């Protein structure tokens, strides 16, 4: 879907869940 | 220990 | 999920519960990839060593759930299966190679705050994110310990492990259609999938476009959360050509 992977209660309202930052901090590629 | 689901789904 | 935590509401809106009709019980996890298609592990549906061979009418899929056992009125949606598709080269005899299956629903499920599909990776997203040390997220209603069961959906974030370390941890023959994840004994964090979490998603949030991608399917392990053991996941991108072939032919 064009809208896949975007959560109504998080990405769609620009709210972060409590641990997604842990994932981001592990992603070195491309920063 | 599961709550019964509506009968329509088991039809 | 061992050594995880309670999910937040709407944290994993692609989560699917595969539910056995009789006896009423959790069969496996799964994930929503469109309004008509659910992805799971083949061994959730077919595993002859354990006399497991489910047909469509044996099962329901329950979407939008948080509580394990409650009927979540006005929130969850319960769908019937039209057809099961198991990978034609799923190796249940040896090592669960190509542990992947699709289910087409009889009717489209309505999206909501609690129900929304995950993306499947492209080659570039897979190449970028499937790297040792990069963390993904595993969710499920499976056992809390190897040797009880959760009130609500559990979540744990785990790092992908170097392939030689995966190989050296096990006597099972690993293939390119698998990857493994988990902390090492030294690392001082733990966590794992366990029985009942099979078929659920290992997801990663792309830092390029801020979308969640399903990179893996909970497949197998030796125990749960054992030091020096790792969880093994079906490599979704490596099997995507099959996924697309099924959906193009039958969708
Ligand atoms: N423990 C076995 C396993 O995971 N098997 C058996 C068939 C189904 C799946 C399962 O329960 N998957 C769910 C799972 C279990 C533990 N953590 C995470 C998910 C495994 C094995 C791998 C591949 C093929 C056969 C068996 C195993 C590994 C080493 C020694 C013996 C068995
Ligand atoms: C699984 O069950 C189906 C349904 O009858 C059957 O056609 C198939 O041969 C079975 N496969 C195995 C490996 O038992
Ligand atoms: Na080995
Ligand atoms: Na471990």
């Amino acid at each position: 879907e064009a809208d896949c992977g975007l959560r109504p209660l998080f990405e769609k309202k620009s709210l972060e869940d409590k641990t997604e930052r842990e994932l981001l901090e592990s992603y070195i590629d491309g920063r | 220990d599961f709550e019964e689901i509506p009968e329509e789904y088991l039809q | 999920i061992v050594e995880g935590s309670d999910a937040e509401i709407g944290m994993s809106p692609w989560q699917v519960m595969l539910f056995r009709k009789s006896p009423q019980e959790l069969l496996c996890g799964a994930s929503l990839i469109s309004d008509r298609w659910v992805l799971t592990a083949a061994h959730c549906l077919l595993y002859p060593p354990w006399d497991k061979n489910f047909t469509e009418n044996d099962l329901l899929v329950r979407i939008g759930k948080h509580s394990r056992t409650r009927y979540e009125r006005n929130i969850e949606k319960i769908s019937m299966l039209e057809k099961i598709y198991i990978h034609p080269r799923y190796n249940w005899r040896e090592n669960l190679d190509r542990d992947i299956a699709l289910m087409k629903l009889k009717k489209p499920v309505a999206f909501s705050d609690y129900i929304h599909p995950v993306c499947l990776p492209d080659r570039e997203t897979a190449a970028s994110l499937l790297q040792a040390g990069y963390k993904g997220r595993v969710t499920g209603w499976g056992n809390l310990k190897e040797t009880g069961q959760p009130s609500v959906l559990q979540v744990v974030n785990l790092p992908i492990v170097e392939r030689p370390v995966c190989k050296d941890s096990t006597r099972i023959r690993i293939t390119d259609n698998m990857f493994c994840a988990g902390y090492k004994p030294d690392e001082g964090k733990r966590g794992d999938a366990c029985e009942g979490d099979s078929g659920g998603p290992f997801v990663m949030k792309s830092p390029f476009n801020n979308r969640w991608y399903q990179m893996g399917i909970v497949s197998w392990g030796e125990g749960c959360d054992r030091d020096g053991k790792y969880g093994f996941y079906t490599h979704v991108f490596r099997l995507k050509k099959w996924i697309q072939k099924v959906i193009d032919q039958f969708g």
